Parts: C-alpha cells; structure tokens; sequence
RNA sequence: UACCUGGUUGAUCCUGCCAGUAGUCAUAUGCUUGUCUCAAAGAUUAAGCCAUGCAUGUGCAAGUAUGAACCAAUUUGAACUGUGAAACUGCGAAUGGCUCAUUAAAUCAGUUAUAGUUUGUUUGAUGGUACGUGCUACUCGGAUAACCGUAGUAAUUCUAGAGCUAAUACGUGCAACAAACCCCGACUUCUGGGAGGGGCGCAUUUAUUAGAUAAAUCCGAUGAUUCAUGAUAACUCGACGGAUCGCACGGCCUUCGUGCCGGCGACGCAUCAUUCAAAUUUCUGCCCUAUCAACUUUCGAUGGUAGGAUAGGGGCCUACCAUGGUGGUGACGGGUGACGGAGAAUUAGGGUUCGAUUCCGGAGAGGGAGCCUGAGAAACGGCUAC
RNA sequence: CCGGCAUCGCGCUCCUAGCCCGGCAUCGUUACUUUGAAGAAAUUAGAGUGCUCAAAGCAAGCCAUCGCUCUGGAUACAUUAGCAUGGGAUAACAUCAUAGGA
RNA sequence: CCCGUCGCUCCUACCGAUUGAAUGGUCCGGUGAAGUGUUCGGAUCGCGGCGACGGACGUCGCG
RNA sequence: GGUGAACAGCCUCUGGCCAAUGGAACAAUGUAGGCAAGGGAAGUCGGCAAAACGGAUCCGUAACUUCGGGAAAAGGAUUGGCUCUGAGGACUGACAGUCGACUC
C-alpha cells in the first residue's frame, strides 16, 4: 500500500510464536529492531504468553514501564522488542536470567543461566569490511557493529560479547566440526557437529551436519550457528540437548514416563 | 506528471496494455533543465524522494576542470559548448550537458604550468627532463583556451565538472570541429 | 581506428588512456590498459575479450555489468539486431490432467559482446544482469555453436 | 457405500437421451419451530444516490507559561513554587477499515535479483579545524500565536487590522590540540636537506593513483567489480559539525565567593550498518474464442550510441543510426454476469465446477486528470480544475 | 539390503589427504528418478488433550489438589517452476573418419 | 402407416429500403480548464551603510 | 527574362503600337464587375446565377465491384520571412585536393 504496515493479524504472525487463534483479531507486530523480525518473539510475548507474569498488555505495559526488564545490559522500555536468538532477559526484582534459545520443535524456549553466563552474549558475524579512514569493523546479525577487529575474525564466525567491557573476549572461528545449531528451517533447533560443508558458486552453502547420535542432516548457512569450538558448547543447552527425536521416540518417552508412575 | 512508467508502452509482443493504475508518486519525471552558459549563475534546490535534496542547475558559468596528464584539477571559467554528440541543437542554444565539449580560459592551467633559490632550480631540473607536452595541447594553450569534456551531470549536481583533451580523445574530436 | 565509429568517442570509464607512467604489466583497467574482469562462475573470459579493441559499456567481461540472478542455456534463434540476440528456451510442459508432456517455449532477448560470434541456431548459456533495455535483461556469456 | 431406477416395443437385445436418486461453508422462497452451543448476514442487480450522528487526534519529571484559571498562600526580598485548560512547536493522520469497478503474462503464486535503488523510526557503532596570520573559542535578534481590543460578512475550524510576550518554531553565529600528511617556499650549505613561515573536518562532484605474488622481503571482501577503503588536486554561495530541556545534589577553597567542579537521563543534527519495508525485477505457470492469421513501426515499435529525468536500472523521454520484435508452441484481436492466490463443494482413483467475502498481494474512493506537505500519498474521513 | 574389494581401473599436483597408501577440482547437454533444503499461517489430513459429549478450542493435568510442580501448544501434505546430492535403466538432442584425434 | 402444398391460430428467428435509432467505448484532429517546472516581472519588507544632514529625506545594502 | 509543374495567368526586354470620333456631366433604366449585416433556398417549375472548394506535402480513405476501380472518395493537419543543420555528386593523386547546379 503507501506506507509502512503497522498492524500484525495472529493468524499472520509466525508459527512458533504459538499464540492461539480466538485471542483476538491482531498480534504484537514486533517492532524494527535488533533482530530480524520474522525470527523474533516480542517482550509482550516473552512476559504474558511464556511467563504469565501478567495477564493482560495493559498489565504487561506496566511491568516494562517499572524499568524492571532490563535486555541484554540495558533496559528496554518497548513491547513489541524483537528479542531473539541468544537474547539475554535479566530482571534484577527476580534476580532471575533467561536466554533465549531454539529448542528442538523449532520454537523458543527462555533457558535460565547464573550470573556468569548472563555477564556476556554470544552472537555471529555478518560481514568485516572498511570504514571511513580505513577503520575495519564487522557486522553481526543482532545488528551490532564492531570496529578494530581481531584481524584472524571474518565472516560467518561467533564472537562473545560482555555487556561491561562490550567488546570481543573470544570468538569461534566457523569451520568444520564445530559444534552448531540451525536457528532456522525444519532443522531448527537441533545442535550438532559440522561434519562436511560443500559450496556452489553463485548459491547458498550447504552444511552438513551430524547430530550427537548419528543422525545427519543438511541447511543453509544464513540459519547455521556455530556455538562452541569442538563438541563443547559455550552455552547452557535446554532440556533436550539439542537432539530433535522422533515422535516415535518422543510418544516411547511419554509411554515409559507414564509406565514408570 | 511525467512518468517513467513501463504501462503507457507497448508489450515485448506489439499488443497495448490496458491501463489497471493510476500514476503513481514514484515513477515520476521531472521537466529537464536545459543548463544554460551563462553569466548569471543560478542552481535551485529540488526536494526529492527521501527528503534530500538534488541541485537543478539552471545556468553556469564557472565550472571545475581536471587535467589528467598532469593530474592538476583548476577551477576555470567557461568559453562555449562546441560540440555534443546527440544533438547539434544543444550545442546552439548552448545547454551544459554531461559528455559535451566546451571550452576553458586555459589561465589557471598556465598560471600552474608556469610553477613546476637553488632549493627551487634544484626541483625544477630534476623535473622539466621529462616535459612530453603534446603539440596539439600546446598549440591549444597557444591559442589561449582549451576543449575540455563537461563529465558532471548539471542538471543533477547543480555543477560543470570535466577533465582537458588528451591523445586519440583529442584528435578524434579536433578532426571532427574541422 | 576502426572501433571509434559513432558521434562520440568510445572510451572505457574510469580508465585513463593517455597517461605520463604507464606500464604494460600493472593491473587491467589501470595505467593505459584495458579494463576487464572475470566474470567468473568457471566462465572463461575470451581472448579476444582481453586483446580486443572495441568499447562497450554492455558487456560482461569489459563493461559495467554485473551478472547476478539465474543462468540458462537456449539456442541462437536470430542475430538479426545490433550486439543482441534472441534466444529459444526450448523445454516440455506438465499437463497434470493428461500425465503428458506438451513443448513449451520461450524466447529471450540476450546482449552478446562483440567478442563473441554467432551465428542461427547455437547453442548458447546467457546469465542474469541489470535490465539493459526494454526486453534484454541477459548477457550472453558462451557459444557453443 | 467404486450402486443404479421408470420411459421408444406385441414382447426381446441395444445405441441413446429424458426423468428419477444424493450433496452444496449455495442463495431465494414456502410451511413449521420448545432448549443448549456455535455465527454468515446489500457481493451477485445499482463501483447507483445519500439526510443524520460517529469513525484520528495527541502531554510527559523531562521543547514553549506571572498572556487568562485551580490548588498551595509571602517574615511582602523572589518565585510562578505545584495542578495545568487555550495556543505555538513536534509527531501520526500514507495504519485501520470497505469494495472488486478497471485489469487475462498484466496483477498473483512459487522462485530470484538490486554489484541498479530510496527507507521517519528501532538497535549498534560513529563525528576535530565553525576560523586564529591552524602557536587551544571570539556575541546573544524581533514576531509570532494563544490573550486584550476594533471590526466586515447572512454565512463556514470565513476573514483584515492595532497592542502584548517565547522557543528544541525561525534566523544568526565562539570552536578541542601535535596538525598527521599535501603544495608553495626566504636563506643557510649544496642539501637526499635544515628548513623560517603561507595555504588542508565532515558531506558534494569531478579527475589521478593505490588497492599487492607464481615454484628456486606482499597486508580486507566477492561466485564475480575500476569493490570496501586510502592519498591527492581541487569544488559547493554546504544540508551539517548542540545558543535545547530534566531531576539528585555534593567531595574539596584558587580570591573560601551556589566557589575547582561533576554523574544519570530527555530531545536533536549528520554517516554507516541493522530492522521495518517499498520499488523495480528473472524463470515457469491462468478461463473461452480462428465466424480473432497476421500484429508492431512515420507519432517508440526492437535494438545500438550519447544524454535528459528518476532514488535508481530501462525507449521512461530526447537526438542520431540500424530494420528489427511477436506469431499454428495461437501473437494481435474479441468475450468474460473475470480482482489473483491460500482455498470451497463434490470426490474410489483421475477429475468437474467454484473462489465478492474477515489471511496475503493488487486496484479504486462518482468519472478522469494534476499537485502541496511529508521518510512514506499521485492520499480523496488532503487540496486544484473539468 | 549394502559398504569395499579385485579382475585386462587415461593421470592428477590443491581442501577433505593411510596405521609408500581408500574416497580429488575444471575440460557434452537434458528428461526421468532418489534424497535434502527452503517451504506463511488459517483450511485439510493427522498426534495429545473428558469444553459433561459434539461441533469445537489449544488448552490443561497432578501436588497435603497450603505460598508450586510437570507442561504441551506435535506431525504430515504442499502437484508445477527454481536450488542441491546419488543413479544412468528408459527416452531426445549434438556428434571421429578430411583425424584439425589421444 | 404415411409425404408435401394450400387455409386458419399462436410462438421463435431470418432477410429487409429506411445516409434507421439508442447506449457505451476507441482513434485522429480542433479547442483547451488546471497544476508542475521556466522567463521576465517587482505590489511590500528587512543593517533602515552615506550626506556626521533635522522621527524625516535622497543617494541603499543586497536579500 | 521572372514567378510557376508549364507554350497557364500575371509583369518586363527585342520588334509594334496608343488605330478604333472627341468635349462636359455622373440622373433614372441598362450591359459588365463587385460587396453586404441576421437567416441560409424560405425564392423559383428547377440551387437558373453567383458564392463556396481549388496548388502542394503528410495522414486517412466507405458501400459497391467486372477485383481493373470507386479515389483527387469522404475526413483532417501544414504552407510566409530570415538564420541555420543534415543527405544526396564530379574530376585529379575506405584518404587528400579542386569544383558543384540543384533537389529532399
Ligand atoms: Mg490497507
Ligand atoms: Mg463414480
Ligand atoms: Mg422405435
Ligand atoms: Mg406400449
Ligand atoms: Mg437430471
Ligand atoms: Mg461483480
Ligand atoms: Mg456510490
Ligand atoms: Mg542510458
Ligand atoms: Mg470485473
Ligand atoms: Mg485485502
Ligand atoms: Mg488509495
Ligand atoms: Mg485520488
Ligand atoms: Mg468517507
Ligand atoms: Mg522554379
Ligand atoms: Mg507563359
Ligand atoms: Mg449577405
Ligand atoms: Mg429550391
Ligand atoms: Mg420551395
Ligand atoms: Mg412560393
Ligand atoms: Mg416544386
Ligand atoms: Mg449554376
Ligand atoms: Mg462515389
């Protein structure tokens, strides 16, 4: 039409965001922010859907108007956020931190971690070129820009960031055998093992990867992710440990679970 | 207004193409400018798509000239238009248009070729060992203003920019004035 | 000279001829030599591409386009216009009423460089680039005849 | 539930249709109707016409207050203290919503591309020289609404004039080095220089140059670039480089002087990236019609070159040149009671028919056409003309 | 159902490259076929779930049903066109006889 | 059993002089509102330079 | 000779003429030539007479047809002056020199 869209219809809204159908005509349409937008769960939706903290957007309106939900080292005041992949939610009243990541159905789950692994965040890179007078900086896909970097840190690669010194402490140089985890697609959210990577010219790379008990599978490099140098993850896996299993395997869990109270 | 709308054409086939719009915003035109040489210099601000501005450059004089063989950029005032390779009707009403031909006062030049106590002599000989100075430059400066090729585009930076003739440029366009 | 054959002179941008240093080994496109580039994709700029005289802001390997989009191969169907071919994307269609195949095709404009030479009927491969004109939005990049 | 039944005959076996049979998230209507849950409803005809009322306005501690009010109420110094209605300024009104008229490779779907572009905002990073002969900043303008007052008009958020008073409205204008380097350049000693002093932010445009190899001291990206970017010479009557606003006070005297000072924010300028997107754009795919076989092209048709315009590619347009482009694989033309799609009904399989409609995309606001503001409009709950 | 082998396997220098050595680049096209990716939800199929059933909905269930636990909110389909991997049976195109061959 | 002409009633379509008629479109040409851009234009309105002149005047500064 | 398509009309050169009985006046009716407001064939047997159209370039051109035409159908646009630009040639030694009356 003529302009920006500004309203969001639930049934329009991305799939993993869960939000039912009968709530209601429109959706929080996340706002322009950090994170890619389609790829991303609001602040409304991290606070009334997930934690019921609230139970109305007015009530959740004066949770983030209280200062109290601070992201990522500073507070952000917005509701319709686009906190996303490896997004750090700290609230100093709870003393509680969550980090957001995929779990393995292809959905976000809000994984708690001590303060140790809250003081940073861990994120890729887009691109490292030039500045003006020559200044190299990179580009990541939280959209955060680095100037001076390593001179060994390309494109592709993970990089860990503190929230006091707000610069590089180590970075995973993405290669093959790393450990990873597809953060878009069907794949999404099973971590695993690069095993081969073959490239095309003039087409998206082709990863291949080997989850931590056999299985094998295959994605585009826009949604890979690698986390820690070797099989070692540099962060605090959810619950299922990055293996998506399969509903056979999943109702035998549910059956023996059953079967065993 | 004016469009640069792909409807109003025919299709890749020859058949018409039944209008389904109205004009749109952001395939407009606007009129050209038709940069004059002139005394009274003037350029109008035009607010354009995104809020910036473009510069209409209605009539000029004073333009900005390079020289590349010696890589000295002059400023310099100019003379005429003398050829333009879509129309000769440009070149007779005198319209500043990017890859036009006009002519330059050749004094900044001079005045600069005439630089390049024994700090100084000891610079120049170690230079002016190496003058080659076309003879069809030199004549040109001889007769006291230069072709030059206007390579800013007017009517959209508000500016006659260029760089001075050299080699088979030079000649070819020479051999077509006669 | 024979190339220059139009009412303004034909000249590569961003390339100076007549220049005071120049060397005959420092980079294509710089110092008084002729600019090229390698299209890539294990296409193969042509010789006479890199030796070759005439000026063209059109084609792939010389001028100022960039071949970015979809690759296809065709046939030659007419070199009857200046530095442009039209070409014959021959294929089958799926009629899911029927289970046949109907031929269906399709004919493209394509740019060729001067460096190449085509005659009717060729086998041709021709790549996406910026939109050249009202219906050419493709560079020849082999000739396979 | 992968189905048949009555009718040509004196009777028979057929081809064959007629009629029966069942559904419709498919409408109308007729008869009838006690309860619960659910919930389409001026689309088809008239994208015909509209009385009335509403549907888009906006206020924080943080742009502007004794112009007139309310609450505090004064040791009668200063506040306008605190609540602020009106108004200026800023932002949004380009979303929502409604409809399907026009439109049949067009829109649209899947799939590309932008290295061919603009993008208020978000988020992150980023920013010297304003003149002083680059030897540390150098000065503070009225008028304007609301108010008060005088009025025309029958009249409308019609309208002239006087008196007042602000700015984050408007308009000026202080500038943080070594200058790193770049070009001139007195004389010295002879210079390969010392050089004494004279010219150089960031954006805009133009031009030069660099941006590095291969087996017997080279350093970013791409699948692909003269790319990213640097240096240079300039260039602009330069958009810009903060005359803004909040609280909490609180270490310590240099003249003990609100004194040396100092943090946390709000807003705002510009650049890059991100994001929200847009706009173009590649391939393949759409119903019936040959009683639609040639269509396009002087006046843009197809291409080339140069330019103009656009945010940008491009016959989008101009000048010149070439004689091309589509078609029996159905062009062009005509019909459509035709917006496209996700999908709906029916279904053994395959199919047949439909899809105005609440999700996505496009198009329109009586019919055309043209523009202001703005990041975003050819806007119609904006204007101009017929 | 298949890895790898050898037989009368044109070579590879380079990444994947053995405890001299498997399984390495470029130097005919397609279709077909397998697998993979990306594939908007709603619709449909289909898993779980006693809205009392049912159409539905995406909830909700168990603690001493005392200051909280366990959560789910699956999965499929998606013909045609495009990208990518394995095969070469079947089927078209082009074509070693001038040798301008290796 | 049955074919056709003729006579009559009714329905439907055809040809048909009438430069037939109406509605809606499309093209060429004529006229051309209006806006945008442009040239001149200059109603008034801004340091109100200077005459060192008595709130005034002309030379007025350019915008 | 000029214009012009032109042995059209109009004007001039060589050659030839001012020969047609003259003076005054400008009344009616005439013969020949024109022009008229508004209307536009109502006039009259009848558009008789007059007016209108008229060359050229570009576009467009119906029914009917013996397929040759109709056709210069109909219907439109342009045309001056002056200053330019472009294209079309000849002779001589893909170029150079010399010349060139015209047409678009
Ligand atoms: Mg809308
Ligand atoms: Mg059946
Ligand atoms: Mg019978
Ligand atoms: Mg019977
Ligand atoms: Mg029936
Ligand atoms: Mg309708
Ligand atoms: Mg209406
Ligand atoms: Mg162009
Ligand atoms: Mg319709
Ligand atoms: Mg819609
Ligand atoms: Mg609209
Ligand atoms: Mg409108
Ligand atoms: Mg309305
Ligand atoms: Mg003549
Ligand atoms: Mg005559
Ligand atoms: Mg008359
Ligand atoms: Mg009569
Ligand atoms: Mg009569
Ligand atoms: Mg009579
Ligand atoms: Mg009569
Ligand atoms: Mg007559
Ligand atoms: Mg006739």
């Amino acid at each position: 039409a003529r302009g920006l869209k500004k309203h969001l219809k639930r049934l329009n809204a991305p799939s993993h965001w869960m939000l039912d159908k009968l709530g209601g005509a429109f959706a929080p349409k996340p706002s322009s922010g950090p994170h890619k937008a389609r790829e991303c769960l609001p602040l409304i939706l991290i606070l009334r859907n997930r934690l019921k903290y609230a139970l109305t957007y007015r009530e959740v309106q004066s949770i983030l108007m209280q200062r109290h939900i601070m992201v990522d080292g500073k507070v952000r005041t917005d509701k319709t956020y686009p906190a996303g992949f490896m997004d750090i939610i700290s609230i100093p009243k709870t003393g509680e931190n969550y980090r957001l990541l995929y779990d393995t159905k292809g959905r976000f789950r809000l994984h708690s971690v001590r303060d140790e692994d809250a003081k940073f965040k861990l994120c890729k890179v887009r691109s490292v070129q030039f500045g003006q007078k020559g200044i190299p900086y990179l580009n990541t896909y939280d959209g955060r820009t680095i100037r001076y970097p390593d001179p060994l840190i390309k494109a592709n690669d993970t990089i860990k960031l503190d929230l006091e010194t707000n610069k590089i402490v180590d970075f995973i140089k993405f290669d093959v055998g790393n450990v990873v985890m597809v953060t878009g697609g069907r794949n999404t959210g099973r971590v695993g093992v690069i095993k081969n990577r073959e490239k095309h010219k003039g087409t998206f790379e082709t990863i291949h990867v080997e989850d931590a008990q056999g299985h094998q599978f295959a994605t585009r490099l826009g949604n890979v992710f690698t986390i820690g140098k070797g099989t070692k993850p540099w962060v605090s896996l959810p619950k299922g440990k990055g293996i998506k299993l399969t509903i056979i395997e999943e109702q035998r869990k549910r059956d023996a679970a059953a079967q065993a109270a | 207004g004016i469009s640069r709308d792909s409807m109003h054409k025919r299709r890749a086939t020859g058949g018409k193409q039944k209008a389904w719009r109205k004009k749109r915003k952001y395939e407009l035109g606007r009129q050209p400018a038709n940069t004059k040489l002139s005394s009274n210099k003037t350029v109008r601000r035009v607010r354009v798509r995104g809020g910036n501005v473009k510069w209409r450059a209605l009539r000029l004089d004073t333009g900005n000239f390079s020289w590349g063989s010696e890589a000295v950029t002059r400023k310099t005032r100019l003379l005429d238009v003398v050829y333009n390779s879509s129309n000769n009707e440009l070149v007779r009403t005198q319209t500043l248009v990017k890859n036009a031909i006009v002519q330059v006062d050749a004094a900044p030049f001079k005045q600069w070729y005439l630089t390049h106590s024994n700090n100084v002599q000891r610079k120049l000989e170690k230079r002016q060992q190496g003058r080659t100075l076309d003879s069809h430059i030199e004549e040109q400066f001889s007769g006291g203003r230069l072709l030059a090729c206007i390579s800013s585009r007017p009517g959209q930076c508000g500016r006659a920019d260029g760089y001075i003739l050299e080699g088979k440029e030079l000649e070819f366009y020479m051999r077509k004035l006669q | 000279m024979a190339e220059q054959t139009e009412k303004s002179f034909l000249k590569q941008p961003k390339v100076f001829l007549s220049t005071k240093k120049a060397d005959k080994a420092k980079r294509p496109g710089k110092a008084g030599n002729r600019f090229w580039k390698s299209v890539g994709l294990g296409f193969k700029t042509p010789r006479e591409a890199i030796d070759g005289t005439y000026i063209d802001k059109k084609c792939p390997f010389t001028g100022t386009v960039a071949i970015r989009g979809r690759i296809i191969a065709g046939t030659c169907h007419s070199a009857k216009m200046n530095r442009t071919i039209i070409v014959r994307r021959n294929y089958l269609h799926f009629v899911k009423k029927y289970q046949r195949y109907e031929k269906r095709h399709s004919n493209i404009p394509a740019h060729i460089s001067p460096c190449f030479r085509v005659k009717e009927g060729d086998h041709v491969i021709i790549g996406q680039c910026r939109p050249l004109s009202k219906t050419v939005r493709f560079n020849v990049l082999k000739v396979v005849p």
